[PDB]
């Protein structure tokens, strides 16, 4: 962990991390929370996703996702299961277990 | 003024917005906000046409006293239009200018907002109607009419030594007892020179239509963000000062920023999603920088393309040569600007602005704004107002025309957008459906001279031109097209007409007027100028707009109409 770029940690450490409960319009629809979440609720385990929103969030991830996409895929799906996992939480008690999940594009 | 006379408005009223514009809507839909504001309940109304006015006027046929139009008036003595009204209170809000001044006096039913560097038509009244030649409006020495008339003592009234006013020389006789209509006529006919300096030889159009409603709205403490882009699209369609001038660009950049920048009800927390305030900045009039890859929308627009000759190949091989110097993978000149990587999508206006200096083009920037509703994307400056335009889509459902209009009404709201990107494409298409018709018709050489113009005409009906818009475009994209190659430095300087087939109406053969070349101030003839073979023959010519510079005929009773319109 070479905390000084292209780091292990600062995009899931908040980034990847806070973009969704970040990913606001009032209707109250516009995240992909609600999505996850009901995605989940039916076992499907996935949820859909743009490639110009990071032009709607920043100027720099996608100039970096398109380098090392590899990896930057997995930290989202880290991201996805601990962002999602608190939620899994009705309180703590119904997380029998976690479960792994697949993202698109 | 009206901080005043608004005051007058709680009553009833009627609110017009004549015939379609994008100064109509932006000037309008402020109003209904400002109306269902101080609880008022109005009327918005579409308009298809002076009859479509008076027709209107008929089916509301109330003694409704705040009656209001805007963009129009210049059409006639209107109480002679208008007979009922009494004491209605009209409103004129126009920015066609030239406009009669029985409609200008009478201060009863009107607002003269006269307001101008131009002090030169006052007695324009005071002899045309006020003096007179051989008229009944007298008196006679038997005692049958021994009532006195409205006696204007002037040659409105006798003409037989009987004026008590017209008190500046003789009475009986200057060489003659009826010299009065000699004098009469020479101040009459020798100042026509200046009444047919109006009104008959030109027309244009003056100043804004809401950006005084602006200065209205704003003097009762309004900081609306979105009136201040409902404006600028009202400004920025003849902001075109090739189209219908602006002038005051470079004054304007201090009286708007002067509006909005200095009251910064917020300086530093702003970094937020909704309407985060609007901002300013010299980019193009480029067609759509944006949402489209270069090389075709390099390829569209005029300015850009015939200073550098493109519908033939040799413009792409410059073309090319000149996205070499400035490096633009070919690739990357066929993905969305958007869709580009960063660097060359940033960098990319910073570096043509300098060295676009040097190779042929100089006029392609401009100062204009832009701004986010949030992430989805950063809209652009005039990419509503050539959405609205494909908006005008003539179908043969009947209903179409004012149901285009209340959703273009409906349309430039936060709310209503997945109809916006439906303009966006109806325009791109359209755009490059322009010059899918260029070079078909100037390598047929289909360009009629015909002597003292340029002249072309088309044979059956596009969707595209149909309606007229459409045909100024493609006149005005021709035009330059020619002129450009095929002609010495000499013959670059004649008007142009074009014809405009309405295969849906019977067989018309509409016509629209458009102005020779780089003289933006020195605007139409055809204020008037088509009107002369209407007198000369005279065949079922119409000047139904309040726009001018437009005709509608028969299929084919023009010909000859345009042997006698020569001259």
């Amino acid at each position: 962990n070479q905390q000084d770029a292209q780091i292990n940690l600062q995009a899931v450490k908040k980034k990847y991390k806070e973009f969704i409960r970040t990913f606001n319009e009032e209707n109250f629809f516009y995240k992909y929370r609600d999505t996850l979440k009901r995605n989940y609720l039916n076992g499907r385990y996935f949820l859909e996703i743009e490639m110009e929103d990071l032009v709607g969030f920043d100027e720099t991830l996608a100039d970096k996702l398109n380098k090392q996409p590899t990896e930057h895929l997995e930290i989202f799906e880290e991201a996805a299961r601990e962002v999602a996992d608190e939620i899994t939480a009705p309180r703590p008690e119904h997380e029998e277990h976690m479960h792994d999940i697949q993202i698109l594009l | 003024l009206r901080n005043d006379f608004y005051r007058q408005l709680v009553g009833k009223r009627i609110l017009i917005v004549v015939n379609y514009d994008i100064d109509a809507i932006c000037a309008s839909r402020i109003l209904q906000a400002l109306f269902k504001y101080d609880h008022m309940l109005y009327t918005v109304v579409p308009i298809m046409g002076v009859t479509g006015l008076k027709r209107a006027y008929g089916e509301h046929q109330g003694d409704v006293k705040y009656v209001v139009l805007v963009n129009c008036g210049g059409c006639v003595d209107i109480v002679e239009l208008l007979q009922p009204s009494d004491d209605v209170t009209f409103f004129i809000c126009d920015s066609h200018r030239p406009l009669d001044v029985c409609n200008i006096y009478s201060d009863r039913q009107v607002c003269i907002l006269g307001d101008a560097s131009l002090e030169e038509n006052i007695p324009a009244f005071e002899t045309i109607f006020y003096d007179s030649e051989g008229e009944d409006e007298d008196e006679d020495e038997s005692s049958d009419t021994e009532q006195q008339h409205d006696d204007s003592g002037a040659g409105e009234s006798d003409q037989e030594d009987q004026a008590p006013r017209s008190r500046k020389l003789s009475r009986l006789e200057r060489h003659e007892q009826r010299i009065l209509k000699q004098r009469a006529r020479r101040q009459w006919e020798s100042e026509r020179d200046r009444i047919m300096f109006e009104y008959t030889q030109f027309s244009y159009y003056g100043r804004s239509a809401a950006l005084m409603v602006f200065e209205l709205a704003w003097k009762l403490s309004k900081d609306n963000m979105d009136l201040l882009w409902w404006a600028i699209v009202g400004i920025t369609e003849q902001l075109l000062l090739g189209k219908i001038e602006s002038g005051a660009y470079t004054l304007e950049l201090e009286q708007i920023q002067s509006h909005v920048s200095r009251l910064t009800n917020k300086t530093n927390d702003q970094n937020t999603m909704s309407a985060s305030k609007i901002t300013f900045e010299n980019d193009l009039h480029l067609v759509l920088y944006r949402h489209w890859p270069v090389t075709e929308s390099m390829r569209y627009s005029r300015y850009s393309s015939c200073q550098l000759k493109l519908w033939t190949l040799r413009g792409e091989k410059r073309l090319h040569e000149l996205l070499l110097e400035m490096g633009l993978p070919l690739v990357h000149a066929r993905q969305t600007y958007g869709a580009m990587d960063l660097v060359l999508r940033k960098e990319f206006f910073s570096m043509v602005e300098r060295l676009a200096e040097k190779y042929d083009i100089a006029d392609i920037v401009y100062g204009t704004f832009t701004l986010s509703y949030g992430y989805r994307s950063r809209y652009a400056a005039a990419d509503y107002v050539y959405a609205l335009l494909a908006i005008m889509e003539s179908v043969k459902k009947h209903k179409t025309p004012e149901d285009c209009f209340l959703e273009a009404s409906d349309a430039l709201s936060r709310q209503h957008k997945q109809l916006l990107s439906a303009g966006i494409d109806q325009a791109k298409l359209l755009h490059a459906a322009v010059f899918r018709q260029v070079q078909s018709s100037l390598e047929a050489r289909q360009v009629h001279s015909a002597g003292s113009f340029f002249y072309y005409v088309l044979q059956e009906e596009h969707a595209f031109f149909s309606y007229p818009y459409a045909l100024g475009l493609l006149a005005r994209f021709l035009l330059r097209g020619h002129v450009a190659t095929s002609r010495a430095r000499q013959a670059s300087d004649l008007p142009l007409i074009a014809s405009c087939p309405l295969n849906a109406s019977e067989g018309m053969c509409l016509l629209v007027g458009i102005v020779p070349v780089r003289e933006d101030s020195p605007r139409n003839f055809f204020g008037k100028a088509f009107e002369q073979a209407a007198q000369k023959s005279g065949v079922a010519l119409l000047q139904d707009f309040f726009e001018p510079a437009v005709v509608q005929l028969r299929q084919s009773d023009l010909t000859r109409f345009l042997d006698s319109l020569t001259v």
